[PDB]
This record gives C-alpha cells, structure tokens and sequence, in this order.
C-alpha cells in the first residue's frame, strides 16, 4: 500500500 | 431568581432542532460531565444555545418569550430528551428553579392549568460551573461570503478525504490556499487519497490556513442551502457565521504538503464511465473484497474487469462493465485500489458519466466532465 | 453437466430464509453451511442449527442431480450479487469443490468455494417421519398472530428449558391452546381450532421466532406432533425440531378469577405516553402508575437525581372503576405486551396488590399477565 | 420483583 507522491510524506 | 419570572416559552420543535444540531459535536460521557452539558441563555426574547467540544465553539440563537434574563447549564442528552419528550406541545414553558439546580417543564397551553398537568423535571449545574464552561463570541485577517449551497457541495467533496485521526495533525485539517490565478483552494488528504476543490472566489491576501476536518461534518448538518455564509479567519482561528449560527475552531499550526507537486499533468491512459453503473457493480463486487478492500481493475478497450478476489480461499467475483457505458483509450492496464476509496470518492460526482485517468503504475485521477474545479486522486494498491 | 438453471430472486428470498438459524460465523465450519440438492427440476435447500431443521424445495431447471454444502453467507452474497440477472446458471465442480455462478467470453463469474462431499452425511437430516402420531391444521393467519402474541412472552435463555418453551395445551371446551412465560410475565392465547387428542407439549420458542418470517399469511399450516418431535409444514416448508421433555408449570392456577379493578384505556394514547416516560425510567425498568377514578398517571424518576417524568392519561381516553392504587411496572414488559393488542381500547384489569390481567374488549381468546414490580 | 404465583416456581 504505497502512499502519494507526497513530500514529505509518501 | 425565583421561579415565577425565570422561565421562557419556546417553540418545541424549533429548540428541539437546535438542540438535536448544539449536541453533535458534544461527546456524551456521563450527566455530571460539564463537557457533556450545553449552556443556554435567556438575553431579553432571545435564547441563546451553545456547545463546545473545546475546540469547536458552537452558538446559536432563536427567538423566545420571557421575562428576566439568566443562564443555565444542562446535560446535552436528558435536555434533548425532555423536549422529546413533550414533542406533542406546539410550545413549551422552561422554568429555572436555581434553588433547587433543575429546570421544571410543562406544556405552554393556551389555557388554564389543571390539578394535574404533565411536567418533567432536569436537573442542572450550579451556577459555579458556568463560569468553567463560558466562551463568549480576534483580529481577521481574511473573509469571503459565499453561498450556502456552494459551500456545501465544496465541503461534501473534500471532508470525506482528511486524515481521520485528529491526532495525525496536518492529514487531518482541510487545507485553505490560493491557486496561480488567485483563486481560494481547498484541498484534503489522508496520504492515499485527495480531494482538490478550485473555488470563482477571488482572495488578494495571503491564503494558507489549516482546519480541522471536523468542522466541516458539523456545518454541512448545519448549512439550510438557501442563503450566504461568511467565513473568516484569523492567526490561530477559524469563524464561520450563517443564518442564528456562529461557529468558530482552532487552525492547526502546521505545514500542510506540497500537494501541488502530486498533480499529474497530463496522463496517457484515459476511460469514461457511466456512473451509476459504475456504483451497482462496484456494491456487488465488494462482497468478493476482503478487509484489505483490495479491488483488482483491468482496463481494455472493450471493458474495465473489476475483480474481487480472495488469494486463500479461492472465492473470486469478476463484473464487466462494456459499451455504452463505458470507452476506454490507452494500453491494456491492471491495477489494485482500495474499493473503500473508490466508492467514497465516486459516491460525491453528480454528473452522469465519470472520468478516470491514469498513468500506468501511477496516481488515478476522478473528475467530472467539463468540470475543472474538482480532481480526486487515489494511489493504487501494489499489485503482487 | 453438473448445473442447474433457477429464477435468481426466488432462490436469493429461498437462502435468506434458510440461513436465519445458521448463526455460525466461521466459513469452515460445517455449522455455517447449508445444503442444497438437485432432484430432477426441484432444488432443495435444508438448514439446521442442529436443533431446528429446516427445508424448503423451488422448481429448477436441470439434468443431473447433485447436492451440495456451502457456507451459507457466501452463498447467499453470491445469489445477491447477481441480482440484476433474472435467471442465472449455478455449476457444480468437484474437481475444485466450487460452486461456479453465471448469468444465463468476458461475462460476469463468480466462485464460490464449497465443503468436501464427504462432510454432507454429517449435516443431512430426513424430514420423512411417520413417528408423528396425530397433527393439526390452521389458517396461516391465525398461526401468525398467535405466534405475536405468544413468543415475546417465553423466558429469554434457552437453558431454562420449560420456560423457554411455548405450552401447547387444550382447555376446558377442548380448543388448542398456547401459553408462554418468563415468571413474571406470561400470554395466555386460545386458537379457533378443536382437537380431539391429548395436548401436552413443549416446543422451544426459537422455532417460532423463526416461522413468523416464513408464513406468507395465506393458506393452511399443518402442524404434528409426536412423543419427542415437532412438525410444521406450509407452502413449499418442512420444519422440525424437538419437545422439550418437561412438564410445564400450571398457568391455569394463577388465572385470575374475579378482579376488582378494571380500567379501559385508549391504545394509542398509552402506547405514545409510555415511550414518552420510557425516557424517565431507569436500568431496573421500574415504572410507577396510579390508578384514579378520573386519570391514570405514568412516572418515571430516579430518586438518587430528582429527573422526574409525569403523564397523565384522562378521560375520555381513559375509564376507571376501582379503587385508587399505585403499583410498579416493567416498562418494557408492559410496552411489548400492549404492541401486540390491536383493539382501539385496551383493558387492564387487577385485583391490588396482585398480578396485572391485559385484554382486548370483546376478546376473549387472549389473555396477558404481568406480576407488578414491587413499589419500595 | 416478585414473580407470577406459579406452581412451582414463583
């Protein structure tokens, strides 16, 4: 279960 | 305070409403809780009502008859009831009897009281406790008013998506910024899934404000539809005010992602589907998902599979959805989404056919056709 | 060649009737299945919770016969899921113990898997029984609403045998007769039908807790009993289960002969009232209700708080001839008793100080008791 | 709570 690209964060 | 001039007459239904509205964000522990009681105040023929959770600030007012003015603090939950209660009155007289802490209710006939009329009676907090719960109604730096029924449609597709957990700080908060044309933004996201609502309002302050979601639940039972809201905000807090309400919460002091960066620009794979189709198939496939909501999609040009499978059991439930509705450009791809996401998410669009987008191994994308002020993104699941 | 061919909505409504008794919630446990079996162009469904035995037959469509055990939640998840096809194909493959579903290439699947044939010998039961030595028959009508007026009435835990049991037994002018108690409450209801054999049976309430959902309310109901066993048949069901060997406690004695005071009071206006004072009455249920010649009043308060609730119920939604009384009630207990009752008034009847007899004007078929709670 | 006047069993 990869998170968004989010930065930071994922 | 004696008891034949503390009292006031009000509609039954009307404060029964109200209440049932001041009590959502109360969590109700037990009678003697203070944070479980609502406080009320007679201020000439008005009533004023109001609630905190501590950090949501709730106060509305509705009109009334009465006599003097004072205050009562009272459990949420036996006064909702005791109104309840006597929904049968079209109108009902509260009477405050301070020396013995407890409200006496009776039916506001038009008439004469007999011997023996129906009558109920709460008790209520010392007058000492009221000065611990009181929050009386800041520097703004910033305020729009927007109609009611826009804010609705923008809270409905975007608190859904926040961060659950009030504790995971940021995640939880709706996001209040600007886009490159100056437009106010609101964006939300628990780290999986996102929504992006681009609002026409015009801001030329500086826009970067943090909420927490929880507010937002709380209005959109509120907001009629019908009529504007003013929203405003300051450095530590957030204020909106509709219609008798006002209502008003801490911002978070956070920095919220880069969110901006997870946009995809221009995606390879694109299909159109009929909606409502789309939720029957997804309900009947969901009883074929485990608790991991896993959700295997295969998109072709002729059909998207969805395909609900259990790896140790073997029981497997695989719909179609094909022409008419559905079309499809792009390469043959499959994918794992959280079927929990996928319905929220598509339980919110209005329009008749949905658009889904993607590149491959990359962030779905869900809007509505012709409209570009929503985008909703849902990373997939890995596919094993 | 191991399939048949059914109308989906019929054998959706068929399942989740069967598996109302299946209360197992592992999907590999036995005890969570039901077993169907093709016979000819017939399907039949049988369900047990090794107590109860159900079985229920449809018309079908197919060319061999086969049974099958399946986990009946699954089984009724897949027949729902494919509710927008009228009639589906459901194929049997032993080869991987599943149970495949169709509509009747890239078309809609499902596969749902099965138990081993092996483990059918342990769940099958035959309802074929000539052991039942005399039956019964009644309208489906009539059985339903003495079934509503009886099972509420029966002790909650099935490990008190006799009172969570209904008492099938006959009166004075021989008509079948039920009862049901807890000890402290109790329905009294007499049918319309007459029976020449003796009547002196047992039959746990669950069974009819669980026909009450089956009768479709038209047509005859035939009812058997033997030493040990109970029977019921109607439209295409077959339901059995077991006598509880007991003897059950004698409910004549405690009817109540002559009654001093007797109050007629408007149902609809009682029934609004209690579930407004409901909201005054605490976790023991106690209910205090004064009985006067021109109201009857209705309290709930808690004597540690002060919260207090009074309603008054007067004429002309309420007669009285009697003396003036106050006595505790079980809220709950009266608030079940009176949903049932569907006369415009209501009678409540008691000598003081003694058991509480409710009753329909001009019905004398019913009778239901309730022990007041004690007032200190 | 008093039970029913049963026999046996109150």
């Amino acid at each position: 279960v990869p998170t968004l690209p989010l930065v930071p964060x994922g | 305070h004696m008891l034949h001039n503390t009292f006031f007459i009000c509609e039954t239904n009307q404060i029964m409403n109200e209440i049932e509205k001041a009590k959502g964000i109360i969590l109700n522990r037990n009678m003697n809780d203070i944070w479980s009681a609502l406080l009320i105040e007679v201020k000439k023929s008005n009533l004023i009502i109001k609630s905190t959770d501590r950090n949501i600030f709730f106060e509305s007012t509705i009109s009334i008859v009465s006599e003097t003015d004072f205050k009562v603090l009272i459990n949420a939950s036996n006064f909702y009831d005791a109104v309840k209660a006597f929904n049968f009155y079209k109108k009902i007289k509260i009477v405050f009897n301070e020396n013995n802490s407890k409200l006496e209710i009776m039916g506001e006939l038009n008439d004469e009281k007999e011997e023996y009329e129906d009558h109920l009676k709460e008790p209520t907090f010392s007058y000492e406790e009221i000065e611990n719960y009181n929050y009386d109604m800041e520097d703004y730096t910033f305020g729009i008013e927007i109609k009611q029924k826009s804010f609705k449609k923008v809270i409905n597709r975007i608190a859904f998506s926040a961060h659950l957990d009030e504790s995971k700080n940021v995640l939880n908060g709706v996001y209040f910024s600007k886009d490159e044309d100056s437009k106010l933004l609101l964006v939300s996201t628990n780290g999986h899934r996102m929504s992006i609502c681009k609002t026409e309002v015009i801001v030329e302050e500086d826009v970067n404000f943090i909420v927490p979601v929880k507010i937002f639940n709380f209005l959109k039972h509120l907001m009629s539809g019908e009529g504007m809201v003013k929203i405003k905000f300051s450095d530590k807090k957030f204020y909106v005010e509709f219609d008798n309400y006002k209502i008003a919460c801490s911002l978070i002091n956070g920095n919220y992602p880069d969110y901006k960066s997870i946009i995809p620009k221009e995606q390879k794979n694109k299909s159109l589907v009929s909606l409502g189709i789309l939720k029957d198939r997804l309900a009947r496939v969901n009883l074929y998902v485990d608790k991991s909501r896993k959700l295997v999609l295969t998109f072709s040009e002729l059909q998207l599979k969805l395909l609900g499978e259990d790896l140790i059991t073997g029981r497997k439930g695989e719909f179609f959805i094909k022409d008419p509705n559905y079309l499809y450009d792009g390469a043959d791809e499959v994918m794992a989404i959280n079927i929990s996401y996928f319905v929220e998410a598509i339980s919110v669009f209005e329009t008749s056919k949905i658009e889904i987008q993607f590149n491959s191994g990359n962030v779905l994308k869900l809007s509505e056709p012709e409209n570009f002020n929503f985008t909703h993104l849902i990373m997939p699941m890995s596919l094993g």
